[PDB]
């Protein structure tokens, strides 16, 4: 709730919107709007990393009490992170959910939006910080330390039969005067079975970043159509239930339509140009039905391709055979779908949905929205987001990271669109440059298993694959690629790694972790899994991202680290 | 009976089984056998950005003997390979049978050569070396710029010549010289020397054992009255130079520089007859040729080192009685 706490929000603030994300911008531009509405000046921020965050707060060494960060938080007992915080108001709203408890407790400078059907970690603080063994926060028999310290009367207090609290059992000795430590460790470790179940085996994401924010601003009587679209963007990023889960899809078909359909501000007069209120339809995650012909865009998506195996010829043969049953002309299969004639381009999906039921594909259609600004053309559900990811354009000017962020947030207006087509173009060329490596690497047989996983390494830098989003995308097209056709049915289920050269950064051999096949809810080990070898030998590793599934190494200090990381 | 390919086509011994179907005619001469064998289907356009179109071309040459069987080597090429035309030495003045376009004379019939008439294929030459210098001029761009360009009519249009070239010439000096230098063996002008390729030669000296062996083979050849067939590999090479489109990757491409230096340092004014930056790139052509002989599309040290093997043999071939320069230089390489 903040139908009460929002009424705190008038004084000065800082609105930080942590490292690059589509949840980020969609969730934050609305609040920029909200906050120049009630006549507040504030601060939006680019985040380059947790160090970027810490210097940022360092540069804002004031007493801005209404500090705000969003889509982060699980890093420390962040009073340890952020010492000078005294009673300063922070707000966490992150869906990176497996977060510390010291950030949850200490009801001082934090917002426990603790609301979940998992009441599983209640004494998770009641024994690690509250108990201790072989400790110094205590007294001694001598008269020089005759003062009572922060006596928790627990293992946090002494273990020499000095514990006024801890009134479950005997006092002097259970079997010995220090069986205190024995039972302390019993509970400690027997329930580190569940502490190590947290944060040291697996990570995930939770819920939205900004649909809660839509309901917040909905209670103040705003029917901002565009805010529905921006939140739609925020979700349709990791609506990708194979990437990171939505789940609620068939429940949000009630939720969001109920937000928007039932309140019909015009039921009879809406046949107008500007922003004719949003609609909903059941369509695909075929990449880019609209502005391209079929036959290139039927070819660069993984799911349409992997099930029909087109990077070899034979897939094209069966492809043509299904265009045959579809009876699309090849010319028409090479003019833009919109550039087609009428009747075919109307009936296209109408036929494809039902007579693809019978030929190896079942999971291409979705439920989404689309709308006009005017009479130019009818933009698409995600063709923003696949234009966005192409704006992470790590050029060597050193300004372009933050500048491309600022550009991106200045994109989803109804105004700036000469760039949006730019994003489309950039996206397409990268999208088929993805495919351009798979044939090279598959049929060169670069699929290094090397034991319990599959593994890739690469050799030099591409501007595609300088940054790691494209890298995860590489790994997540090859994987299906190889494991369709080179295997029996036994070994299709193992995880994957991939090197990522950075000729820019003096030689670091970046990596990204990614998971085996077809287990949507059973997600990453790699919330910590890499860190094993970090303990065993341990060499210059990083975990800088609030994204977990990533590292950054030296050019060449990986292989032995990998041999340790065999297990 | 169409996986005729892939019941067999992936074996390691198939480096040499292609040689057994060149021309089933000659006892010796593995070298030119292999050279034509690779160059019949090798090729790569690799058009970089707007610069030019590099080559679907090569000019292998054998300047042998006036009468060692050479003109017969050529015909099986045609009887297998997809395109051609037959032409012998003493062609036109290289103009060809420059028209102005009218409905007078009933259209004033039109063409410019035969590399205009057969591109990405072959069209044949025999016994060249005693032809009009005014043709050795003329053909001297199409080989490498692979481009034609004309004038001198009612038009100045242009047209594509992507081809390779037959060789088939004749030496001067009677039959063939000793190991004494090659520029002295046949006398072609300076700005033609530019390009050059697969340098082989039918140098002859007498072994009676070999005379016995081949002559048995000959009379056996004259005794047929009434591994590969020609039935198939035709289609292998259609497939190979049509569909698959190889590549290269950094494996050892620095070694090429040391060997080019081995030319320039061992060879300065003795033998090294302006062999510029075409034959070097022909190195790549051999390697890409080998991998398409394998349908590989990439490679390790193997194909490039095979190129180095063959070139190392040849450039020892065309020296002096001091014949072992790169030989001594490459026992460490070899
Ligand atoms: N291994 C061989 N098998 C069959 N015939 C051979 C062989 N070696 C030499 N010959 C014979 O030698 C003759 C060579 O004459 P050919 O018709 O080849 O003219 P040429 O050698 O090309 O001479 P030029 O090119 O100087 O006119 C051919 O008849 C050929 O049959």
């Amino acid at each position: 709730l903040r139908n009460d706490f929002y009424r705190q929000l008038v004084g000065k603030r800082i609105l930080i919107v942590v490292n690059y994300d589509i949840d980020a911008i969609c969730a934050s531009r609305i609040l920029q709007a909200l906050f120049k509405y009630d006549h507040m000046l504030y601060t939006v921020v680019p985040i380059m990393g947790v160090t970027g965050l810490k210097r940022a707060y360092g540069e804002h060494q004031g007493d801005v009490k209404y500090v705000v960060l969003v889509n982060c938080g699980g890093c420390v007992d962040i009073v340890e992170l952020l010492q000078p915080s005294d009673d300063v108001t922070f707000f966490i709203c992150d869906s990176h959910r497996p977060l510390d408890v010291c950030n949850i407790y200490s009801d001082r400078q934090v917002c426990i939006l603790g609301d979940a059907s998992l009441e599983e970690n209640i004494p998770a603080f009641e024994t690690i910080f509250y108990d201790s063994e072989g400790e110094d926060e205590d007294e001694d028999e001598s008269s020089d330390t005759e003062q009572q310290h922060d006596d928790s009367g627990a293992g946090e207090s002494d273990q020499e039969d000095q514990a006024p609290r801890s009134r479950k059992l005997s006092r002097l000795e259970r079997h010995e005067q220090r069986i205190l430590k024995q039972r302390a460790r019993r509970q400690w470790e027997s329930e580190r079975d569940r502490i190590m179940f947290e944060y040291t085996q697996f990570s995930y994401y939770g819920r939205s970043a900004a649909l809660m924010v839509f309901e917040l601003a909905w209670k103040l009587s705003k029917d901002n159509m565009d805010l529905l679209w921006w939140a739609i963007v925020g979700i349709t990023e990791q609506l990708l239930l194979g990437k990171i889960e939505s789940g609620a899809y068939t429940l949000e078909l009630e939720q969001i339509q109920s937000h928007v359909s039932r309140l019909t501000n015009k039921t009879n007069d809406q046949n107008t140009m500007s922003a004719s209120k949003i609609t909903f339809e059941n369509d695909l995650h075929l990449v880019l039905y609209r502005h391209w012909p079929v036959t290139e865009s039927m070819r660069y998506s993984r799911y349409s391709s992997c099930q029909l195996k087109l990077w070899t010829l034979r897939g094209e043969k069966r492809l043509h055979e299904l265009l045959l049953e579809m009876g699309l002309p090849l010319v028409h299969a090479r003019q833009t779908y919109g550039a087609m004639d009428l009747v075919l381009r109307k009936e296209f999906f109408s036929m494809v949905e039902r007579l693809a039921e019978k030929y190896d594909i079942a999971d291409i259609v979705y439920g989404t929205f689309t709308l006009s600004y005017g009479y130019r053309s009818r933009y698409a559900a995600a063709d923003y987001v696949y234009a966005l990811l192409a704006i992470m354009e790590s050029v060597k000017k050193h300004k372009t990271p933050e500048d491309c962020f600022l550009e991106a947030s200045d994109a989803l207006s109804r105004q700036h669109k000469q760039l949006l087509s730019a994003g489309i173009d950039q996206a397409k060329l990268l999208h088929a440059a993805v495919f351009r490596q798979v044939q090279s690497s598959l049929e060169a047989r670069q699929v290094h298993s090397a034991g319990s996983f599959f593994y890739y390494v690469l050799q030099e830098e591409h501007a595609f694959f300088s940054y790691p989003y494209a890298l995860g995308l590489l790994a997540r097209f090859l994987l299906r690629g190889h494991v369709a056709t080179s295997r029996a049915r036994q070994a299709s289920d193992l995880p994957l790694i991939a090197s990522c050269p950075l000729n820019a950064s003096e030689g670091m051999c970046l990596l990204v972790g990614i998971v085996p096949v077809r287990e949507d809810s059973p997600r990453n080990f790699f919330g910590k899994a890499f860190e094993q070898a970090a303990q065993k030998s341990g060499v210059a590793l990083l975990q800088d991202f609030f994204e977990p599934a990533v590292v950054q190494l030296r050019q060449s200090d990986l292989t032995r680290f990998l041999d340790s990381l065999t297990v | 009976d169409i996986a005729t390919i892939q019941k067999l086509s992936k074996d390691p011994r198939i480096v040499e089984r292609v040689v057994a179907s060149m021309a089933p005619s000659i006892y010796g001469h593995d070298y030119i056998k292999r050279a034509l064998a690779l160059a019949l289907f090798g090729g790569e356009s690799k058009n970089p950005g707007e610069k030019h179109k590099v080559r679907g071309d090569i000019n292998l040459l054998i300047c042998g003997d006036p009468g060692t069987a050479k003109s017969q080597f050529l015909k099986y090429t045609e009887k297998v390979a997809p395109r051609a035309v037959f032409t012998t030495g003493q062609g036109a003045s290289a103009v060809g049978l420059y028209v102005r376009r009218n409905p007078v004379s009933r259209e004033w019939t039109l063409e410019a050569g035969a590399l205009v008439l057969a591109d990405q294929g072959v069209c044949l030459i025999d016994e060249f070396d005693k032809m009009n210098d005014q043709d050795r001029t003329s053909i001297h761009e199409a080989m490498e710029q692979q481009s034609i360009s004309i004038s001198k009519a009612g038009i100045v249009t242009s047209l594509q010549a992507r081809c390779t070239v037959i060789a088939a010439a004749n030496p001067i000096g009677g039959r063939y010289d000793p190991s004494m230098t090659f520029s002295e063996n046949v006398n072609l002008s300076e700005p033609i020397l530019s390009r050059f390729d697969v340098l082989c030669v039918v140098k002859d000296e007498f072994d009676p054992m070999q005379d016995q062996q081949l002559a048995k083979f000959v009379v056996h050849s004259h005794m047929k009255h009434h591994e590969i067939p020609q039935d198939l590999l035709r289609q292998y090479i259609v497939y190979a130079k049509e569909n698959i489109r190889p590549k290269l990757t950094n494996i050892d491409e620095d070694k090429i520089a040391k060997m080019y230096a081995q030319l320039r340092q061992e060879s300065f004014a003795t033998g090294s007859l302006p062999i510029t930056v075409r034959h070097i790139e022909s190195v790549i052509r051999m390697s890409e040729a080998h991998a398409r002989m394998h349908l590989r599309e990439n490679v390790m040290e193997a194909d490039v080192s095979m190129a180095i093997r063959m070139m190392l043999e040849s450039f020892i071939e065309a020296q002096k009685f001091s014949v072992m320069k790169k030989m001594r230089s490459t026992f460490q390489k070899y």
